[PDB]
């Protein structure tokens, strides 16, 4: 009945020293049932990095979206789309449908890569944005990470330390959410590359 | 009424042809060289440009190869104004596909849909022709490499090698008589130009005239790669071959 | 000339040459006559036949049970705005009980036509109808042509050869109008004012169509066996 | 939220808290509430957060292309009339409540809209779940004739009372100034009266305390050349 | 030669439907005249009357648009009031919009920004109407902005408009060359009227009568229109002087 | 009362040729001579104030205008036409833009937008072609500084320096001999100046040229401080005493 | 040339020759006239009697708009009837909205608009009729007329039609010879005395004289025909008056 | 709200009090009721502030281009235009509206319409949630043709009950005066009008 709800499932973003980290847990569900232990939350468009939770029909149709709408700007523009641009992006399109929204709490993440300032970004299912230096948590589990993020956080982690600190954030808020976990995925992004680490999690 | 100053821009003549597609043509036929080749391992797209002024900025300058999808260009003969509105219509076809099936869209599927929008203005409308023909040039996974032509009467045909705009004749007899199946892309790039060089109305050839790119399947490890040459890279390329 | 073309175009001397035209295709219409008394209205039409073997086409239409018309020039036009005239006499009844007046029928058929001479891409009805009614002031008899133009009168004919009748009309003019209480004299005078627009051809039993409408008379029309008592 | 707008001798001057908040839990300690309009046209926001900042950048871009028509700076009443015409139509469904304020050829203004439409006037306004926090402040020390340095105490005092007293304020102070025949001042974070105490301890995990299953590095670049 | 019947271009680059709109704007043989003082704009218009059976008080080429704003129009009346209806309309949908009064000038370029669309799209032809809107704007002071069916539009010193526009303009133009400023330097509008009936009289070689002379006044915060015999008490210090 | 003329009234003659295309640059070359000049740090757009009458104000008609604070346009050919173009270019940079991405847009896309309206005008039903050229400089954070020529049919070029109207055959040669890839920005006025000293007739001083820059950020332009990354527009119109200073150094 | 084939088109004069050409199909109607009296206005039409036939005094051409207002028109009779049909709808809703019946220079503008509207496209044909008009408001009485191109003024007296002439030296007479004002009940007799002479340009067929007025006095502000004894009365005062 | 007008002999007077709620709380406590729609036609509002504005506003429009077109506009007029908003949007809207006006013909007018959008001309009018305990008041106090100061003295002793009665009207009294003379506007505080 509740469409942010149905499906389960978690974002969280962090910023480091010259670097920012964005993961996800994999499970999506049926309420109770758990149906696969595969799908994933973040995509990215270049550079530019999209968590999306919530209902997961709505996850995929804004992954084709925004992949579609980064395409044509890359051609008109002949150039790849920033993670500030790109924010403006998601809260104009989520905007547009004000009165029958997508039912999604999406978080960007990236590098900026003319001044290689890092930058996340939150919004809620309207598009408000929420540009925190520090992070962003969305999905159903949210309280449990906010708790995490906030306590574990500390600023200027390096890439290898950050990564420990968005894995413990994520793992622990996912195991006290009953639709949240069944695996998870860690993006650690610097300027010129990035590494994609699968976690060893519970799988209850 | 209005009747009084309607053209009738979709109608036959006695001999039933389509004045305005005939005419269009016939625009066209004045506009700047354009030459696709298709070798084995890739795609030459190779265009003459009309407005040469020393003081034109080049390397921020596009009037004859545009880029529709990562696997798919486009050389334009004809009003560039004209050409800017169906290659923007190109580009949105080709990301709905995208959107819809998850797949890039197959270059023909792309290449009929551009052509039956021309079809229309030949038939219902009362509107003027667009006044462009295209070379198409893509890759996919069905076909390969390939090659089309479209023109204002929204046929379309697929080609091994290709002229469109001036002197068509003259560059079509070059290229039937100096191309080969087997050529690769090196040996098409140079036909290309060789052919551009004869038939040009200017007294010589040079970097500052053309628009130039590659489609190879020579990129890192299995995948498709799209080259539009900046200006200095034709520069070269035209020593390379000696033309210079 | 050069200004006829169309209906949107003025000639220099401030003429609607398709509605002319128009005009034109009533004059090639074959004769109708009407008239009336204080108590009943007449309508006299001979039918015009395309060879010996078909039918005379059909010159009068009831439009309620207390109007109804005759037609010359082009039959659909007649069945549009007669069609147009039985939906108005039929929203007066529905909405307001009321039987339609003979006069607004008459203005409702004027703006109708008009507006097809005044706008692009249209074209003036090429008709002209006679309309005769009995409602709340007696007897009533109009002559619309497709210019607009509508025009209350005690009796009239159009068609080819209709300055005959109309001339007799015009004599006969203070006998008719006393026809009262007796319908078959009243037809009769209508018949003998169609015969003076006829040439060559006479009123035969199949040839002619009569109708009547008044005061505790139903608009009735007569035609085959139903006519030969007038001939 | 906490919003507020005070009147002074040679203009207005307008303040706002920090808070976002979903639920019971904060999701943004440090939001800009004071939007602009155009240069000299600010707003302070209360109510749904993306139809504020929806409603503000409309109405912006609408005065900004009818600035450049008119050749004319843009005045406060023109940004709320096309304001309240907009929350009007949509029947309160745009949950914007917004004090507007600016400095335009006509002098200094100061209103407040409501979502369903309806505006007000006055020397010092206030809006948001912390509206009776700050009136009472303001209710309490405001007068005429007040100096700029006199606005900008009393109005921060307003938020203040707000960000204290109420649960749906709080973290900083945002003030921005309009005095007339002079550029307008945004003092983001004019007040940072709750910054984090240090924390006891680093949490600050040993390199390896996470198990991984699987590495690869991410393709994010174009498709490479030779 | 179709294309001297709609607004498309002449193989000489022209569009002869426009240019054929302005010779209709002197069909009236009417002469208009705007000037601005310190405190006001004042326009003033040749009025005739041919025909004994008109009624005088019903002919007229100037309108009040708005509160602040006057046009005069020189053209065919119905052209005319078809402008003078579009200009009234659209002052109020302004103030309704925007919550302030149109101003002057904004007026001018939406009115001519509308003579543009006829002069580019076929089935409109343009307006055979020149109209010199007046006011005192809040923002600007005395303005004066005339459009035309080309659809120019810009702002004024002073102007003249009619068959023999160029007779007043110079006559004017002579006037601000000697006193080197933009305006009538004038405190009352009433002596800026009696310089402008004035100038207008030099100009055209004819004296005027009450009933030959029609008289607009834009002040701060209302324009207004002379009545006959405002008109006489401006005609009788002229004479006394 | 109905729009009917829903057919092209400019089509394709024999010879290729579209007519009312041809017929509107033949109205831009009856214009009066504008120009742009790019230099490494900044463009630079001018034009003459031919006025009708001496008693215009010809301070009220702009022909030099601000699209976006780092976007200007000038014109030759019909004024009227360039109106109603300007008020359409500032439009749909909010439209197609700005309501998307929170940014105004770079040049070349503006200009694309502005190009697309008017090649619109050249095959949609009941319209004639713009009878304008425009010249469109610029500045954007990826593109740096550019400058655009946009004729009736909707095609654009990107020009180092250019000229249109009158007497652009002329002031195009003048500026071919000048023009080089170091030109500072005072240099490129001090050439726009000199071109169009050839091209007018009467009066020459800063109230009878029009002339705007796309250079620097002006901070003091803005309206407001205290958002360390709003710096200002670009776009600036020299007054006309900062023209005639520069007049005297000629 | 051709710029007279085609509605809205300017020739090089400036002229719009299709509303020239609409005003020859009004000089060829039958002649109408109105007088502005001291409270009111009367209207008046020549019918020309085509035939015996012709039912007197039922193929009335005045027509009342709202209940206040009289309208005379010379032409295209089908044209004006069009007219009459726009005025009532555009004094319905005025009534509608602002409740006060409009007012006559309102009215007038209404039907001005409208008329000058059908000289903007070629899609449409001018009006060809010129229209006589008005009545009595709040301010008083109005009389208007108005012609093809939309143009319109107020008028002491009008007059339109074949005998426009005549008509328009004999409301000159009026007016020169009865300036402190006209009584209603004159301008009836004045009104049937000036149809008849000007008959004489129309003097082929014999016609039937029709009358109309709206008088604050007479007819408390109302649009009234004329009949029995006041138009016996005003026929037999104009018959004297041409023998 | 507490808002009446009332005619008198030289034109009318429109009184109102200054309170705007938001449930129990005073939004503002200085609010102005009474609005301009031309120059010598003014009214008072009750119901929905943002409906009543809304329909304020359209009607100003209205009679703006009525002006341009037609000259002055009617009282009666003016009461028509808002009457067709408020009946044909009934459904929709929650307005109590009082119309007022001064012609040199008809003097002083004023009309009310409530919320069904019915209109009725009347010597005086009260309305808004304060005018129930002032029926008695106003009924009994009431004559026509007072003079200026006994209107004033009239409105402000009836707005003073309404006030003191209901908790929904407060703040101080606003007045408008319409007669030949011009415009008057008059305000009354508390510590004048609670003591009577
Ligand atoms: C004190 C407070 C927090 O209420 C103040 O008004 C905030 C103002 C503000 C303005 C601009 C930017 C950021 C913040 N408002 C909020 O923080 C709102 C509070 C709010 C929540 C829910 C509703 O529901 C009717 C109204 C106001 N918070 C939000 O808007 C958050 C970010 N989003 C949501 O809660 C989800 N929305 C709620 C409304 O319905 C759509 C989904
Ligand atoms: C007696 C009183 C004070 O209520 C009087 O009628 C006021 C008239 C007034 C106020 C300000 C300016 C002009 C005229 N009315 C109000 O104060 C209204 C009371 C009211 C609210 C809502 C409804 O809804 C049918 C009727 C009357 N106050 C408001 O409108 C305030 C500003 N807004 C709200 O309370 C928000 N409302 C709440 C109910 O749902 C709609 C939105
Ligand atoms: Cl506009
Ligand atoms: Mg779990
Ligand atoms: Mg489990
Ligand atoms: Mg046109
Ligand atoms: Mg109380």
């Amino acid at each position: 009945s509740d469409p942010s709800s149905i499906n389960g499932g978690i974002v969280v973003a962090m910023t480091g020293k010259d670097c920012v980290a964005i993961a996800c847990d994999l499970r999506l569900g049926s309420q109770s049932l758990g149906v696969s232990n595969k799908f994933e939350k973040i995509f990215h468009y270049g550079h530019v990095f999209l968590g999306i939770t919530g209902l997961a029909t709505d996850v995929t149709t804004l992954n084709e979206m925004f992949r579609y709408k980064t395409n044509l700007y890359k051609l008109k523009e002949e150039r790849a789309i920033e993670p500030e641009t790109f924010t403006q992006l998601v809260s104009s399109s989520l905007y547009e449908r004000r009165f029958g929204p997508y039912f999604v709490g999406p978080v960007v993440a990236g590098i900026n890569s003319k001044s290689g300032k890092p930058f996340i970004a939150g919004f809620d299912l309207i598009g408000c944005i929420d540009e925190a230096k520090d992070f962003i948590v969305s999905g159903t589990a949210s309280d449990q990470l906010f708790g995490m993020c906030e306590s574990l956080y500390e600023p200027n982690l390096e890439p290898e330390d950050l990564f420990e600190t968005i894995s413990q954030a994520l793992l622990n808020a996912a195991d006290r959410d009953a639709l949240s976990g069944w695996g998870a995925v860690v993006y650690i992004i610097k300027k010129d590359e990035v590494v994609k680490r699968y976690l060893k999690m519970r799988q209850d | 009424g209005s009747r009084r100053y309607d053209s009738r821009t979709t109608i036959f003549s006695p001999e039933g042809r389509l004045y305005q597609v005939e005419y269009a043509l016939e625009s066209i036929s004045h506009a700047g060289t354009a030459i696709g080749i298709m070798a084995s391992d890739g795609i030459v797209l190779a265009a003459e440009r009309k407005v040469t002024s020393t003081l034109l900025e080049q390397d921020t300058s596009t009037e004859k190869l545009y880029k529709l999808n990562d696997k798919i260009a486009v050389a334009v003969a004809g009003l560039t104004a004209d050409a800017e509105i169906l290659i923007n219509t190109a580009r949105i076809h080709a990301q709905n596909y995208l959107k819809t099936y998850n797949e890039d869209i197959p270059v023909e599927i792309l290449v009929r849909r551009l052509s039956d929008i021309k079809q229309g203005y030949t038939q219902h409308g009362g509107l003027r022709p667009f006044g462009v023909s295209f070379i198409y040039a893509g890759y996919d996974d069905r076909y390969g490499y390939q090659l089309y032509t479209s023109n204002p009467s929204g046929n379309y045909t697929g080609w091994k090698a290709i002229s469109v705009g001036a002197n068509t004749s003259a560059a079509q007899t070059l290229l039937q008589m100096d191309y080969k199946d087997d050529m690769k892309v090196d040996d098409a790039i140079e036909l290309a130009l060789k052919t551009l060089s004869k038939t040009t109305d200017s007294s010589a050839l040079t970097y500052d005239r053309l628009e130039f790119a590659t489609i190879r399947k020579g990129a890192n490890d299995g995948e498709v790669y799209q080259k539009i040459f900046k200006p200095q890279e034709i520069k070269d390329i035209l020593v390379k071959t000696g033309i210079t | 000339n050069n200004y006829d073309g169309d209906t949107v175009t003025f000639s220099p001397t401030g003429r609607l040459f398709q509605v002319e035209y128009a005009l034109e295709a009533i004059k090639q219409g074959s004769v109708t006559v009407g008239l009336r008394s204080n108590t009943h209205a007449v309508l006299v039409a001979l039918k015009r036949n395309a060879d010996e073997l078909s039918s005379y086409q059909k010159k009068i239409i009831k439009c309620d049970e207390h109007m109804g018309l005759s037609l010359a020039g082009l039959a659909p036009d007649a069945r549009v705005l007669s069609n147009y005239l039985r939906q108005q006499c039929n929203y007066s009844s529905l909405v307001f009980n009321r039987k339609l007046a003979v006069e607004r029928a008459g203005h409702l058929l004027c703006d109708k036509a008009q507006k097809n001479t005044q706008s692009y891409g249209g074209r003036p009805y090429g008709v002209g109808l006679l309309i005769i009614g009995y409602d709340k002031s007696g007897a009533h008899l109009l002559e619309f042509q497709p210019s607009g133009n509508v025009t209350e009168l005690y009796g009239t004919a159009i068609g080819a050869r209709s300055q005959g009748a109309k001339t007799y009309l015009e004599r006969t003019l203070d006998t008719f109008i006393k026809i009262d209480g007796n319908p078959d004299e009243l037809i009769k005078a209508g018949v003998e004012a169609i015969s003076q627009s006829l040439r060559d051809e006479s009123l035969t039993v199949d040839n002619l169509s009569i109708a009547i409408v008044g005061k505790d008379t139903p608009f009735t029309i007569y035609d085959g066996e139903a006519v030969a008592k007038y001939i | 939220t906490t919003i507020v707008g005070v009147k002074f001798n040679n203009g207005v001057v307008i303040a706002a808290d920090t808070r976002s908040t979903q639920g019971p839990i904060v999701a943004d300690k440090n939001c800009a509430k004071l939007h602009r309009i155009s240069p000299k046209i600010w707003c302070a926001a209360a109510g749904t957060a993306a139809d504020t900042e929806a409603v503000t950048q409309l109405i912006g871009s609408n005065i900004e292309l009818h600035s450049l028509y008119t050749s004319r700076e843009p005045r406060v009443v023109s940004a709320l009339q096309m304001l309240k015409q907009h929350l009007f139509k949509y029947q309160g469904h745009i949950g914007a409540y917004l004090i507007v304020a600016g400095v335009d050829p006509t002098g200094s203004h100061l209103f407040s809209i409501h979502a369903h439409g309806s505006t007000d006037v006055g020397y010092y306004l206030s809006l948001g779940s912390g509206s009776l926090a700050a009136m009472a402040v303001l209710e309490s020390h405001w007068k005429q004739d007040l100096t700029k340095e006199e606005a900008i105490k009393l109005a921060s005092d307003a938020i203040q009372a707000g960000i204290w007293n109420d649960l749906g304020s709080g973290s900083n102070v945002d003030v921005c100034v309009m005095e007339i025949g002079k550029d307008a001042e945004y003092l983001r974070n004019y007040l940072t009266p709750n910054v984090r105490e240090e924390k006891q301890k680093s949490y600050k995990f040993p390199r390896g305390t996470t198990a991984v299953l699987k590495e690869s590095i991410v393709n994010i670049c174009d498709i490479q050349e030779e | 030669g179709y294309d001297r019947h709609i607004t498309i271009f002449s193989p000489e680059g022209r569009l002869y439907q426009v240019e054929y709109a302005f010779k209709a704007t002197n069909q009236t043989n009417i002469n208009s005249l705007a000037v601005r003082g310190k405190d006001c704009t004042v326009v003033i218009s040749q009025k005739k009357v041919p025909d004994k059976l008109l009624d005088p008080t019903t002919v007229s080429y100037i309108f009040c648009i708005s509160r602040t704003i006057g046009m005069v129009v020189n053209g065919p009346i119905p052209d005319a009031r078809n402008a003078a209806l579009r200009a009234k309309a659209e002052a109020a949908e302004f103030r309704y919009k925007y919550g302030y009064d149109m101003p002057c000038d904004v007026l001018a370029k939406r009115m001519a920004n509308l003579s543009q669309i006829y002069t580019q799209r076929a089935y409109m032809r343009p307006l055979g109407v020149i109209l010199t809107f007046v006011s005192v704007d809040e923002e600007l002071g005395p303005s004066i902005y005339k459009t035309d069916p080309a659809g120019y539009y810009v702002g004024y010193k002073a102007t003249a408009t009619g068959p023999k526009q160029q007779e007043i303009t110079t006559n004017l133009e002579n006037h601000f060359k000697k006193s080197k400023i933009d305006h009538i330097n004038e405190e009352s509008w009433e002596k800026v009227v009696e310089f402008a009936i004035t100038h207008m009289i030099d100009a055209l070689g004819t004296e005027f009568s009450k009933n030959d002379l029609e008289v607009g006044v834009a002040t701060k915060d209302k324009f207004f229109t002379l009545s006959a015999e405002n008109i006489e008490e401006r005609l009788v210090a002229i004479a006394e002087q | 009362m109905t729009d009917r003329y829903s057919f092209s009234l400019t089509t394709f003659s024999p010879s290729g040729k579209l007519g009312q295309i041809d017929y509107a640059l033949t109205a831009v070359k009856q214009g009066v001579t504008s120009l742009g000049i790019k230099a490494t740090n900044g463009v630079v757009i001018a034009t003459e104030k031919k006025s009708s009458s001496p008693l215009a104000m010809s301070e009220t008609l702009s022909k030099v205008s601000l699209l976006t604070p780092d976007i200007g346009a000038v014109y030759s050919g019909m004024g009227p036409d360039y109106r109603v173009l300007v008020d359409k270019s500032r439009k749909v940079a909010h439209t197609s833009y700005k309501r998307i991405y929170g940014e105004y847009p770079p040049t070349k896309l503006l200009v694309s937008e502005v190009a697309k309206i008017m090649q619109e005008a050249t095959q949609s039903g009941g319209v004639r072609p713009f009878g304008v050229s425009l010249l469109i400089a610029g500045h954007d954070e990826f593109n740096g500084f550019s400058l655009y020529q946009v004729d009736p049919s909707g095609s654009y070029f990107p020009w180092k320096a250019t000229a249109i109207g009158k007497g652009s055959v002329a002031a195009k040669t003048f500026l071919e001999k000048r023009w080089n890839d170091e030109l500072e920005l005072e240099d490129a006025i001090h050439i726009a100046l000199l071109t169009l000293k050839e091209s007018v007739e009467g009066e020459f001083n800063g109230d009878t040229i029009e002339l705007a820059i796309i250079g620097d950020e002006n901070p003091d332009l803005l309206g407001y401080t205290g958002i360390p990354t709003d710096k200002g527009p670009r776009f600036r119109k020299l007054t006309s005493q900062e023209i005639n200073d520069r007049l005297e150094a000629l | 040339t051709g710029y007279d084939l085609s509605n809205s088109v300017f020739s090089p004069d400036g002229r719009n020759f299709q509303v020239e050409y609409a005003v020859k199909a009004v000089e060829n109607g039958t002649t109408s006239i109105g007088i502005k009296c001291n409270d009111g206005v009367v209207f008046a039409v020549e019918k020309l009697i085509t035939s015996k036939l012709l039912v007197p005094q039922k193929n009335v051409k005045i027509q009342v708009v709202d209940r206040h207002i009289g309208c005379v028109y010379s032409g295209l009779i089908p044209d004006g009837r069009h007219l009459v049909n726009r005025g009532r709808e555009e004094a319905a809703s005025f009534k509608k909205l602002y409740k006060t019946p409009i007012p006559i220079p309102a009215f007038a503008d209404r039907l001005g608009q409208y008329v000058q509207a059908h000289t903007l496209y070629n899609s449409v044909r001018p009006f060809g009729v010129s229209t006589i008009f008005g009545g009595v408001d709040k301010n008083g009485a109005h009389l208007y007329m108005l012609e093809p191109s939309g143009s319109y003024w107020g008028y002491k007296g009008a007059a339109t039609g074949k005998g426009r002439q005549s008509a328009k030296a004999e409301l000159e007479k009026l007016v020169d010879h009865h300036p402190e004002g006209l009584s209603a009940r004159e301008a009836v007799k004045q009104a049937a005395k000036i149809i008849y002479l000007a008959h004489e340009d129309n003097k082929e067929k014999d016609f039937e004289l029709e009358i109309s007025w709206c008088s604050l006095s007479e007819t408390n502000g109302l649009h009234k025909f004329v009949k029995g004894d006041l138009l016996q009365e005003a026929i037999d005062f104009a018959q004297k008056e041409i023998n | 709200t507490s808002i009446m007008a009332v005619t008198f002999k030289d034109g009318v007077i429109l009184g109102a009090d200054s309170r705007t709620t938001t449930g129990a709380y005073i939004a503002n406590r200085v609010t102005d009721k009474l609005t301009r729609v031309h120059d010598k036609i003014w009214c008072c509002r009750s119901g929905s502030a943002a409906d009543t504005q809304a329909i304020a506003d359209i009607v100003q429009y209205h009679l703006e281009l009525y002006t341009s077109q037609y000259g002055t506009p009617s009282t009666e007029t003016a009461a028509s235009v808002f009457k067709e908003l408020c009946y044909e949007n009934k459904d929709n809207l929650t307005a109590g509206i009082i119309v007022a006006g001064y012609d040199d013909k008809n003097k002083g007018e004023v009309y009310t319409i409530p919320l069904g959008g019915s209109v009725h001309k009347l010597p005086y009018a009260i309305a808004g949630s304060g005018s129930t305990f002032i029926y008695g008041y106003c009924d009994k106090n009431f004559r026509e043709n007072m003079s200026k100061e006994e209107t004033v003295d009239f409105i402000k002793h009836s707005l003073s009950q309404a006030i003191k009665w209901d908790g929904s009207s407060g703040g101080v009294i606003r007045m408008v005066v319409l007669t030949a003379a011009g415009v008057e506007r008059l305000i009354f505080y508390p510590d004048e009008y609670e003591q009577l």
